[PDB]
């Protein structure tokens, strides 16, 4: 990482990017089934 | 050579509806490979 900078994961809004169709994170079950979840579901499961 | 191959000795045909794999997030070929792996354990040894 260049001097004066820090790495920020998945941009400004991570959860929105994960729920997007162009998400860099890909989850596959049963070999060939893609799994997609809305952003609100991930927000609910995150515990403060 | 397709006609020379034996097609009647211990061969079973499985006719499947294609509506099952009709889905936006389902890859039929990867899913089909997984299903064969799951079924193989209990399948008869001398059958195709």
């Amino acid at each position: 990482i260049a001097q004066g900078y820090y790495p920020r994961l998945w941009g400004n809004d991570p959860l929105d990017l994960i729920s997007s169709s162009a998400s860099p994170l890909t989850i596959t079950a049963k070999g060939g089934v893609k799994i997609t979840v809305s952003k609100q579901d991930i927000e609910n499961k995150i515990i403060a | 050579k397709y006609a020379l191959a034996d097609r009647f000795s211990f061969v079973v045909s499985m006719v499947i509806n294609s509506q099952l794999v009709k889905n936006d997030d389902v890859d039929p070929y990867k899913l089909e490979s997984w299903a064969k792996t799951e079924i193989l354990a209990e399948f008869p040894a001398h059958l195709s």
